DNA sequence: CCCTGTCTGGCGTCCTCTCACCCCTATGATCATGA
DNA sequence: TCATGATCATAGGCGGTAGCGTGCGCCAGACAGGG
């Protein structure tokens, strides 16, 4: 992938991170059946007011190496492609070939 | 010889001196020798007893 | 005949200030109060905060200063230069009622202090009176692979074995 | 290794602390349950290294295919018991304290360098006088010397922006304020214009001290103690006359003395002095 | 009584670890419960082992991660503080809980 | 009395003085003069490098004498460390330039 | 400021051999015996 | 069973309600006294 792109991902992991106390509140508040309308009508205008950036939905997983997008794995946070070199490099502990 | 060994200057001239700085004699001498030899004006001194 | 003070000796007031107090004399220190597990046991003494630091109250020519040598109170005057110095009683006069610094009991420990919580064998590592529950016993605040326990120990051996 | 040239000259309290591998905060040396030292007095293992070469306090590391990682224990490198000879530690004097060396060596170098005379700066340095420091504009000049009632006068009449100070922190705010280029541009004109014989001796001594002290890389600051440095423990070493008693070496009972008074020092400014009271542990300080 | 939970990749290491754990335990202590093996964790992945596309081109690889149970019925003075300055071998995470 | 290698003193690394203590005989200030006065140098740097005070000296000396290789590596006198930490223990920074 | 007295800092051989000496006193705590 | 007395072990820097010091000598350079 573009640096650009791994920019904007950290970018976004950042306003996750950032926003996180706040957006969480709010969708409590929404969720609470036990609250009044006019609250609850408030919540989700400020939610929209929050940056978009600041969702998790929005951030991708990518090759913490490549920033590939895709074939990603999140036990190793790498693309298929690097995890099958770090296997046969042996930089990955423990794992192996299997067979059975 | 190595009781006369200090000396001190009367007039500093075009080196780095003081006019009642006591300074070791081949000191004074190397540098003056260093200043006359070229087209300058050295430095003068007096010698003292230690 | 007056308020002066004086670096002194400890713990024996009434004596010196028998010679004192035998007159209308003054003294004072500042203050504190120890809690102090001596050996093995909490102990609570709300003795002078300082060392040898004292105000007594006497009069110097009269009565000369080798006489009453012979007794403690008597390190030698608060001086700043040759004679001894006329000294201010700012507490006496201004600043009566205090130590609301702490009861820190100087260094020894209240609860959840960080210091040496076993020795003989496994001490090497300082382990933490997550509480002083009891002086008695528990198994340590030991962390390894595994969860954070609290104190392997007895009761005069939780702080320095 | 090679070298050409021995360096000497004054040590920053930056340097002395990076000579030092850590901090001496107690005085005692041995255990005299074992001979293990205690921690972190005189004779230490944390800061100065093992007793014994490659021998860990708590033990843990023995292997000849494992060198170089330290103890998580004790925390003891372990090393070799040779670098107990080289390793430095630091006291962290509470109040700063003034060498003696460059106090009374005869000249004064901090005596003709204030243009001072010896009288006042130990009046001074004893905590039993004032000097001024930043004098204002009020009837007291810089190096004027006080005394208690003079103090009074200048307290009662002039309690606002006029200042004054005593013991070794006046005299390191002395020497820290001095202007070196002021003084040599001052005394250069003076032995152009004064021209007295005794003038010119003396003043031509304190310029001879002021350009040898500004072409070199020193300050004047420098001369007033603010960390000290402990010699390392087998150059003090601790003999046993083989009758259970260690009869010390000299320099143990000079080190454990300071490091009694000073911690005593910083207790007693730890839990308020009484006014005009944190003065006579600072004597005790310096004179230790 | 504390129960003591060895997690390795390796096994003859983990076995390793295991024993070294008991002997620290049998000297000091008393009636050491014993190594008993729980399942391992076979964690298998597959991988496309091409760049682009080969889709049956695939690399099926695993980590055996191995269990090792030990327990201690005393727990006396000595032997829990024993293992403080007794680490074990790397690659090899204890899990020690009394009670 | 003789002594070819004794034990050696703590805080200077040099041997130790006596009979009963199995020392070795001081090699005094006047006697640096005598050697000083004629042209021997190398005799003066092993009878106050080598033989006396150079720890890891005096070993490369000792198997270089019993391997037939007459030969010394200097090194530096262990007691001029010591002066230098006894000065630099003071506020007086000694070094070594270069 | 120009002497002239006082003051306090420095310094005072080398090498070797032998011998002694290198806390005791006071206070507090514990144990045993007697009432 | 409780209280008292005796014995043993462990713990710090003139000792005292002052005064101890007193039998080297020269040189030298700064600090200050007198005028």
């Amino acid at each position: 992938a573009k640096q650009s792109m791994k920019a904007r991902e950290v970018k976004r992991v950042a306003l996750a991170d950032k926003y996180f106390a706040k957006r969480a509140e709010l969708k409590a508040i929404i969720s609470d059946v036990n609250a009044s309308d006019e609250d609850r009508w408030n919540a989700v205008l400020k939610l929209q007011t929050l940056p978009r950036d600041s969702s998790p939905s929005r951030q991708r997983n990518r090759c913490r190496q490549t920033g590939r997008p895709h074939g990603f794995l999140r036990k190793f946070g790498l693309s298929r492609i690097k995890v099958r070199e770090a296997a046969m490099r042996g930089e990955i502990p423990g794992l192996k070939k299997a067979s059975w | 010889r190595q009781m006369l060994r200090k000396a001190t200057i009367v007039n500093a001239g075009s080196s780095d001196f003081l006019e009642g700085e006591q300074v070791e004699y081949s000191r004074v001498k190397i540098a003056n020798r260093e200043l006359e030899a070229n087209g300058k004006v050295g430095a003068t001194y007096s010698r003292d007893l230690l | 005949q007056s308020w002066y003070l004086l670096y002194c000796k400890r713990g024996q007031l009434q004596r010196a200030q028998e010679h004192l107090e035998r007159q209308a004399v003054n003294c004072l220190a500042p203050m504190i109060t120890l809690e102090k597990i001596v050996r093995g046991k909490r102990t609570a003494v709300s003795e002078p905060l300082f060392p040898n630091y004292l105000f007594v109250e006497f009069d110097p020519e009269v009565i000369h200063t080798t006489t009453i040598n012979a007794t403690r109170g008597v390190s030698h005057f608060v001086r700043f230069g040759a004679s001894p110095a006329i000294v201010p009683s700012a507490v006496i006069h201004q600043l009566s009622v205090y130590k609301p610094k702490d009861i820190v009991d100087p260094a020894t420990p209240y609860p959840g202090d960080k210091v040496i919580i076993t020795e003989g064998a496994f001490e090497g590592f300082q382990a933490i009176f997550t509480e002083p529950d009891g002086e008695a016993r528990s198994m340590l605040l030991l962390n390894l692979i595994n969860k954070e326990i609290k104190h392997s120990v007895k009761n005069t051996e939780f702080r320095k074995l | 290794e090679e070298f050409d040239a021995i360096k000497i000259a004054l040590a920053s309290p930056d340097m002395i602390r990076s000579w030092s591998f850590g901090e001496v905060k107690k005085p005692e040396t041995i255990n005299y349950r074992t001979f293990k030292p205690e921690r972190d007095g005189l004779f230490c293992a944390r800061i100065f290294g093992p007793v014994k070469d490659y021998e860990c306090l708590c033990g843990k590391y023995k292997r000849l295919k494992h060198r170089g990682v330290i103890c998580e224990k004790c925390g003891v490198e372990v090393t070799q018991t040779k670098v107990r000879r080289e390793r430095m530690g630091h006291i962290e004097l509470a109040s700063p304290t003034a060498h003696i060396w460059f106090l009374k060596s005869l000249p004064s170098r901090i005596g003709l360098l204030l243009d001072m005379p010896l009288r006042d700066i130990e009046r001074v340095l004893y905590f039993e006088s004032y000097v001024v420091i930043e004098g204002g504009m009020t009837n007291l000049e810089r190096q004027q010397i006080l005394t208690e009632e003079q103090y009074l006068d200048a307290l009662e009449e002039f309690g606002d922006e006029f200042d004054a100070k005593m013991g070794a922190e006046a005299i390191q705010a002395l020497l820290k304020s001095m202007d070196l280029e002021q003084e040599c541009e001052q005394l250069r004109e003076e032995l152009n214009e004064t021209n007295s014989e005794t003038k010119r001796k003396k003043l031509t001594k304190r310029i001879k001290l002021l350009e040898a002290f500004v072409q070199s890389g020193n300050k004047p600051e420098w001369m007033i103690l603010t960390v000290l440095p402990v010699l390392p423990p087998d150059l003090r070493p601790l003999v046993p006359l083989d009758g259970g008693r260690f009869a010390t070496s000299d320099l143990n009972d000079l080190y454990r003395r300071v490091i009694n008074r000073n911690n005593r020092l910083k207790r007693l400014l730890d839990l308020a002095a009484p006014d005009i009271i944190v003065r006579n542990e600072k004597r005790m300080l310096q004179e230790a | 009584r504390i129960r003591i939970r060895l997690k390795a990749f390796d096994h003859r290491l983990i076995d390793q670890a295991t024993a070294e754990i008991v002997e620290t335990a049998k000297r000091t202590g008393a009636q050491v419960r014993g190594p008993i093996p729980l399942p391992t964790r076979k964690e298998r992945f597959t991988v496309l082992i091409s760049p682009h596309v080969n889709k049956d081109a695939r690399d099926q690889y695993e980590i055996r991660t191995h269990l090792r149970l030990v327990d201690i019925v005393e727990p006396t003075e000595k032997t829990v503080d024993a293992l403080m300055r007794l680490d074990l071998a790397a690659g090899v995470d204890v899990q020690i809980s009394l009670g | 009395h003789a002594r070819s290698t004794g034990s050696y003193s703590l805080v200077t690394q040099q041997p130790l003085g006596g009979k009963a203590q199995f020392g070795g005989q001081r090699f005094g200030e006047m006697e640096v003069w005598a050697l000083e006065a004629y042209g021997a140098a190398y005799t003066l740097q092993e009878m106050l490098t080598v033989k006396s005070d150079d720890v890891n000296g005096r070993t490369k000396m000792y198997k270089n004498i019993v391997d037939g290789n007459h030969q010394m590596e200097p090194g530096m006198p262990e007691s001029f460390n010591v002066l230098l930490k006894e000065i630099r223990s003071l506020g007086i920074n000694i070094e070594l330039e270069d």
